[PDB]
């Protein structure tokens, strides 16, 4: 269960950063996807309105936020790595499974 | 049913019983092992053994008596037992021979040889009995520079100074009239013992005892005897306990009986409702272990001792038993009182009501000492019936909850950490 | 067990940081490790909150370093603090290696 | 009287946790809600959304909070 | 009482940890207020509120 | 993560009834031929995930004789597999050898640890 | 020497040994300790946090 | 890494020179007085490293009270430093005391060690 539950942490990261290295090239897409994107932490209750200013840098999708988003997407492709190391830290505590579903300890191979 | 009376200046008290076939009488000291000094540690050993010398007891077996004697911290006593009928010769003899009479036992080459018997028997006692070693080291340490710190057998160091002549101060100190109770249990009655008393002279010495100036005082410490030959480790940890006149003696009582006794070589043992256990069986972490409550005149010690072979796991040991004493202060469940309340009345109804005159005969002889009476067992019972829950977390916050510790151990016991990662247990960051 | 050491995470810690056995005879010369990893953090996190503001254009790139101290929010503390930091890291670095050097940290075993 | 069976129940439990350790736990559990909560006070002081709502309105800390810089000495 | 005081503060570490961050709270606003009053005293003169009010007469 | 205790006290409702017995069990025979394990030369027993404390228990309390067939039965079945290919048709699990073997072993010890777990939270009356 | 002579301790022991007096000394001055890293940590978060909202010519052009 | 069977050479030739014995041993004893170790109570065998599989087997070959009291002077030496302060002079290790206890086990396990490789590397006339 808890290799699983490591692998959802990674499938999150890559998606950040992917979406951080898509608005890099500030295409036509990657300035108004980025609009709609960070423009939906605004709809929290309380203080949500404070979030996207302090996530954008100013008032809308600007020089500060294209400059700090390169910054970042330099960051979590090094902390992948790390949690791919805990990924493989817990499947070395029982072994993989097989297509059978059953044990695999009667026959083993290098 | 246990009868007290006073005549000038000695207490006598009895426990009838027509359906015993054997008869005891003795006499019962108020004073041990926490009387003496560093330099006169022993006496009281001595004493014992020279009352149960191969030439004084030679004499009693002719008319068909045997002899007891027992060393305690706080009492000393010497019994005689015999068939029913023949209580007036058990007189006769104690009083001849110890009371009125230690010339002829305290003779050369009687003490002399007596002497060497005891050096004997603390020698192979300090390296061939482990558990009862460091239970003493406990006492050494918790109580330190305190008259509750000296070891009732006393030191091979103190033994080989000893002379008679240190043995007859002692008895002139203490062996009095003010500091005796005279005891009869068995098949005997009350109006036959004090008559036969005062159909003779029988009387002690006349002066009392001196006051000792310091009382007794808890100590956190630790001592460590350790000794990589020995193929186990020894372990007493325990907390201040109660004294004997205290209202929450029944309730400490009654906390070391939740936790309990164990064999890991029992099968009964391993099924025992204490959650304790299912912790400590699916790593083997120690063979027995037993929780006790020992009180004294001044004060006391509560906690548990162990025997472990899995000598790499200690810690692990310590740390789980220390995190279930936590639980008395906070969430101990009304099971678990219930279940220790049927518990500690079967125990004490072994103690009391066992078919032995003599077991009798020290445990009444060192109540009258302390209270000037002995409690039933009647009204014991319905003192520990009334204990709730909510007295057993009052009484564990006071005494448990983030408190000093006392540590003894020996043998293999590099594993048992330091005193502060210990002392950390006792309490809780998430509470 | 106890939890901290059957767990695949906590067990690494705890090995490392909790219960591994030290001398008891070490003194404050062997302080200077702990604080090598102090300044390796301080070091990365000034850096990646300063990388949000930099231009590296040679035409930019000195002005991008004074507008860090001008118009950033506590841009100046941020600056001093990972130039002076650097001139701290390799105090420690000499006197980390010079222990070593004296006590003889180098030899066979080692 | 004689007594020759014992009478017992079952306590509500869900696992290793029960009704009983719950009820047990229950007031310190709310104690630790409340050190939460001052605890995110301390880091939020900053925060000048949470202070014009919170903590401008404490009698004798709340006060000191506010600005009194007169307009002609803001660029802004 | 010693024995008050402990019960109420130092037994249970919920109460412990609150009593710190109440005490961090009241700490931050007088520290802060406290430094500025003795650092603007002691360049009394020297700011610009001191010499906007002078110019001001 | 269903007890067996449950799964054994629908499906004995089942086969009691006569009107359910007739519609239910015969959904379950082309149920069972279609999901193929006979054809490794497997029974149903032998599917059953091991890694929990009830299985350990189970497992260890089978006698000698059982315990060496199962263990030829699943390293058999590993190298078919290996193969992608199936056993010859004459070597299959044939429908009266498909007993449930270990099922009895299970049920012991799920009754031995509902018991432990009603004690321990035991309320005495009175 | 026996093992049950302990030894000199004096020169270092308090002559008062009061567990409620000196547990309120101890966890003083552990609390003070704590006081004071708490409310240094959360300058140390401000102080971040703070310098990604907008910077000066930012506001300048609002 | 300098053999003691080196050392043990140009060192026995030195005490017995007369001219040689008469400069070099006066300095020598100014040395160890100053080196400081007999006011922490251990003798110069105590600080020789020991995670060598030379100095392994002497300690092993080592006489059980000989080797209990080394134990003793090593944790006293560990518990005065952590203290910063040096041992009562009364405790200081004597002259007469300070003696080579463990170099005869260290000559013989090193010789034996020669001898090995002396014999892995032999070459018959033939
Ligand atoms: C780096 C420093 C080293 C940390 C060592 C330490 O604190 O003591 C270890 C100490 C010794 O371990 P143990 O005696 O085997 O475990 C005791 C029990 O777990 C039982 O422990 P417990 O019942 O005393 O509490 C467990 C602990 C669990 O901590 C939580 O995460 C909750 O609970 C808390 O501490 C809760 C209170 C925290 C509130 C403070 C808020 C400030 C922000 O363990 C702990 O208390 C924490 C677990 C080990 C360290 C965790 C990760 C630290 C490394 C990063
Ligand atoms: C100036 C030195 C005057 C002190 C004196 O008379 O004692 C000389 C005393 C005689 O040496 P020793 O105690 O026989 O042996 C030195 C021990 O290894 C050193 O053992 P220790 O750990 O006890 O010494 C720590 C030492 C100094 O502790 C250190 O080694 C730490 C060095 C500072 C780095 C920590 C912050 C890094 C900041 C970045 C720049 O701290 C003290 O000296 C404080 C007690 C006075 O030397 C020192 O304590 C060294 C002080 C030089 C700085
Ligand atoms: C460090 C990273 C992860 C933390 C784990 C700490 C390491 C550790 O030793 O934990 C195991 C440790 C006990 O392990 P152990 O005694 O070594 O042996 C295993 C026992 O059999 C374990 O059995 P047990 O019966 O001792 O476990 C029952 C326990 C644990 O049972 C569980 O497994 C429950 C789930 C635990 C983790 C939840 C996710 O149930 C509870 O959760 C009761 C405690 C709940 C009260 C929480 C008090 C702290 C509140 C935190 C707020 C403070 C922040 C201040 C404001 C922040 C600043 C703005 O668990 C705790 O001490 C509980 C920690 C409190 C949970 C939060
Ligand atoms: C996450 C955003 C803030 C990032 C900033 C990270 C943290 C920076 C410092 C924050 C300091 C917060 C202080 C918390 C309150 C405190 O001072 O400690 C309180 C308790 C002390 O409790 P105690 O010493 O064990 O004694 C208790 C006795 N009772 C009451 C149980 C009877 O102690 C506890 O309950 C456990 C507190 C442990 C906190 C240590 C933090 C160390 C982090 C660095 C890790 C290095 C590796
Ligand atoms: C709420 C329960 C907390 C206190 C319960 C209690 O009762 O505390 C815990 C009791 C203490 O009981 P104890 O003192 O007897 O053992 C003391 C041991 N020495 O341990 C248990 O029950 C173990 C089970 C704890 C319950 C698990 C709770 C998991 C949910 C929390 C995490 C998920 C949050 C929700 C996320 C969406
Ligand atoms: C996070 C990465 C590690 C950084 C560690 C830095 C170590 C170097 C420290 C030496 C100089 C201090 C620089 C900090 C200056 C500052 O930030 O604030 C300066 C504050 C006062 O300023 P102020 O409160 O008025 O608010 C600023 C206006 N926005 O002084 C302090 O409170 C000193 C307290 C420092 C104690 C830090 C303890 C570690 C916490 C770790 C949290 C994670
Ligand atoms: C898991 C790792 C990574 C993923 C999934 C990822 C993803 C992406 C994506 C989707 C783009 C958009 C490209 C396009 O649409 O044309 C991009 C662009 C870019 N990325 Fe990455 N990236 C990763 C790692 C890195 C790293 C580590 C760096 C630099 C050290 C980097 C540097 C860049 C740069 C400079 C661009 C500029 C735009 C371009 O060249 O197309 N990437 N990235
Ligand atoms: C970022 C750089 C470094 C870090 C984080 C680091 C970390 C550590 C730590 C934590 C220790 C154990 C604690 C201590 O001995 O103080 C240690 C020990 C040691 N380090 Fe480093 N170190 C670094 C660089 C170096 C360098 C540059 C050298 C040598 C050229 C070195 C050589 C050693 C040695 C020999 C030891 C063991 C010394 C002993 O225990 O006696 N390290 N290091
Ligand atoms: C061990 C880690 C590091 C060391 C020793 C180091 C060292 C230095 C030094 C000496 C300077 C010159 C600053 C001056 O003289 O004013 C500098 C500048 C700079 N560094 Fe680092 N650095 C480290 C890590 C990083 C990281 C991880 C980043 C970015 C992710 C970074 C970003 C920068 C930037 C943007 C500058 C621009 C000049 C300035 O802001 O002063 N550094 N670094
Ligand atoms: C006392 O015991 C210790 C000890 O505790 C430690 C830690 C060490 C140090 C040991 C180490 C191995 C060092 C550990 C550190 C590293 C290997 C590197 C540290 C890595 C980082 C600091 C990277 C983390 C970076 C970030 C979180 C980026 C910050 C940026 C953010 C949050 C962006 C803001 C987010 C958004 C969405 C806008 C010791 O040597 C030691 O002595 C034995």
């Amino acid at each position: 269960v808890t290799l699983w539950n490591v692998g959802v942490i990674i499938f999150i990261l890559t998606i950040a950063t992917a979406f951080l290295g898509y608005c890099c090239v500030y295409g036509q897409m990657s300035h108004w996807g980025a609009t709609v994107i960070t423009n939906l932490f605004s709809a929290i209750p309380f203080v949500g309105n404070d979030i996207v200013s302090w996530l954008w840098g100013g008032f809308s999708v600007s020089n500060p936020t294209i400059q700090r988003f390169f910054a970042l997407h330099y960051l979590v492709p090094f902390i992948i790595a790390a949690m791919v190391i805990m990924h493989l830290m817990a499947l070395h505590i029982h072994g993989s499974s097989n297509p059978l579903g059953i044990t695999g300890n009667l026959d083993r191979i290098p | 049913a246990e009868v007290t009376q006073l005549s000038n200046g000695i207490v006598v008290a009895t426990e009838h019983n027509p359906s015993a076939h054997t008869a005891s009488v003795g006499v019962v000291f108020g004073s041990g092992a926490a009387n003496e000094n560093p330099y006169n540690n022993g006496v009281s050993n001595l004493w014992k053994n020279i009352f149960l010398s191969k030439e004084n007891s030679a004499v009693a077996a002719k008319e068909g008596l045997a002899l007891s004697s027992n060393i305690s911290r706080d009492f000393q006593s010497y019994i005689v037992s015999s068939l029913p009928g023949s209580t007036d010769k058990s007189l006769d003899f104690l009083n001849q021979s110890f009371i009125q009479q230690k010339a002829n036992l305290l003779s050369s080459s009687n003490f002399e040889a007596t002497k060497k018997s005891v050096l004997k028997q603390v020698q192979d006692f300090e390296e061939n009995d482990h558990p009862n070693r460091v239970l003493e080291h406990l006492h050494s340490t918790a109580f330190q520079n305190t008259p509750l710190s000296l070891p009732t057998r006393g030191t091979l160091e103190s033994l080989e100074n000893l002379v008679v002549a240190d043995l007859e101060s002692f008895a002139n100190n203490h062996f009095l009239n003010s500091n005796a109770v005279v005891v009869g249990t068995g098949n005997i009655k009350h109006e036959d013992l004090v008559n036969s008393i005062e159909s003779k002279n029988l009387s002690l010495q006349t002066g009392t005892k001196p006051v000792l100036k310091k009382k007794a005082a808890f100590l956190g410490s630790e001592v460590r005897l350790r000794d990589d030959t020995l193929p186990k480790a020894w372990i007493s940890l325990a907390v201040e306990g109660e004294p004997v006149n205290s209202p929450n003696y029944f309730v400490a009582k009654l906390a070391a009986q939740i936790f309990g006794s164990y064999n890991a070589f029992e099968p009964a043992s391993r099924l025992q409702g204490i959650k304790l256990l299912d912790n400590i069986q699916e790593y083997q972490l120690c063979d027995n272990f037993n929780h006790f409550s020992l009180s004294y005149k001044d004060s006391g010690l509560w906690g548990f001792s162990t025997a472990t072979r899995n000598v790499t796991m200690i810690d692990d040991l310590i740390h789980f038993t220390l995190k279930q004493w936590n639980r008395l202060t906070i969430s101990v469940t009304d099971t678990e009182v219930e279940r220790a309340k049927s518990l500690l009345k079967l125990q004490l109804g072994q103690l009391y009501e066992s078919g032995n005159p003599v077991n009798d005969a020290n445990l009444l002889g060192a109540e009258v000492l302390i209270k000037g009476s002995k409690l039933s067992l009647g009204e014991a019972f319905k003192k520990i019936d009334a204990i709730t829950v909510k007295d057993v977390k009052a009484w564990a916050g006071k005494r448990l909850w983030d408190q000093d510790i006392a540590i003894a151990g020996t043998g293999q016991i590099e594993g048992l950490l330091d005193y502060m990662r210990i002392r950390s247990d006792m309490s809780m960051m998430r509470w | 067990m106890a939890f901290r050491k059957s767990n695949v995470y906590l067990s690494l810690v705890n090995s490392y940081i909790i219960d591994s056995p030290q001398p008891s005879s070490i003194n404050y010369w062997w302080n200077m490790g702990s604080l090598l990893g102090l300044c390796l953090v301080i070091q990365i996190v000034t850096g990646i909150f300063m990388a949000m503001h930099y231009s590296s254009n040679i035409e930019l790139a000195f002005s991008s370093v004074e507008h860090i101290m001008r118009d950033v929010h506590n841009g100046y503390i941020l600056r001093y603090l990972h130039a002076n930091g650097a001139s701290f890291f390799f105090m420690v670095m000499f006197m980390h290696m010079a222990k070593g050097l004296y006590y003889g940290s180098y030899r066979s075993p080692r | 009287a004689y007594t020759s069976h014992l009478s017992s129940k079952t306590g509500l439990h869900f696992g290793r946790l029960s009704l009983r350790s719950l009820t047990a736990y229950a007031p310190n559990l709310m104690l630790w809600g409340g050190a939460s909560m001052l605890g995110l006070f301390v880091f939020t002081e900053g925060w000048p959304k949470f202070q014009d709502t919170l903590y401008k309105k404490i009698p004798l800390l709340g006060p000191t909070l506010e600005d009194h810089t007169p307009p002609e000495d803001k660029p802004n | 009482s010693f024995s008050s005081l402990y019960k109420t503060f130092f037994k249970r570490n919920a109460v412990f940890v609150g009593t710190i961050f109440a005490g961090a709270f009241v700490f931050q606003t007088v520290f802060d207020t406290a430094i500025t009053s003795w650092y603007e005293n002691h360049n009394k003169g020297k700011l610009w509120k001191d010499v906007k009010a002078r110019i001001a007469a | 993560p269903q007890s067996f205790t449950s799964i054994a006290r629908i499906g004995d409702y089942i086969l009691k009834s006569p009107v359910l017995s007739k519609l239910c069990v015969p959904v379950a025979n082309q149920f069972i031929n279609l999901a193929g394990y006979k054809k490794l030369g497997l029974k149903f027993d032998d599917l059953i995930a091991e890694e929990n404390p009830i299985m350990q228990t189970a497992l260890r309390r089978l006698p000698e004789d059982e315990s060496y067939a199962r263990a030829y039965r699943i390293i058999r079945a590993h190298q078919t597999e290996l193969t992608h290919h199936l056993l010859p048709r004459n070597e299959w699990i044939k429908a009266q050898e498909d007993v449930p073997y270990l099922l009895p072993y299970i049920l012991e010890a799920e009754a031995a640890a509902k018991e432990k777990d009603e004690l321990d939270n035991i309320e005495v009356s009175k | 020497k026996s093992t049950y002579r302990t030894p000199n301790f004096d020169d270092v022991l308090k002559e008062n040994n009061d567990a409620d007096k000196g547990r309120s000394y101890a966890y003083f001055m552990v609390g003070a300790m704590g006081l004071l890293s708490s409310a240094g940590a959360k300058s140390t978060v401000e102080t971040f946090i703070s310098s990604m909202t907008a910077t000066a010519d930012v506001l300048a052009m609002a």
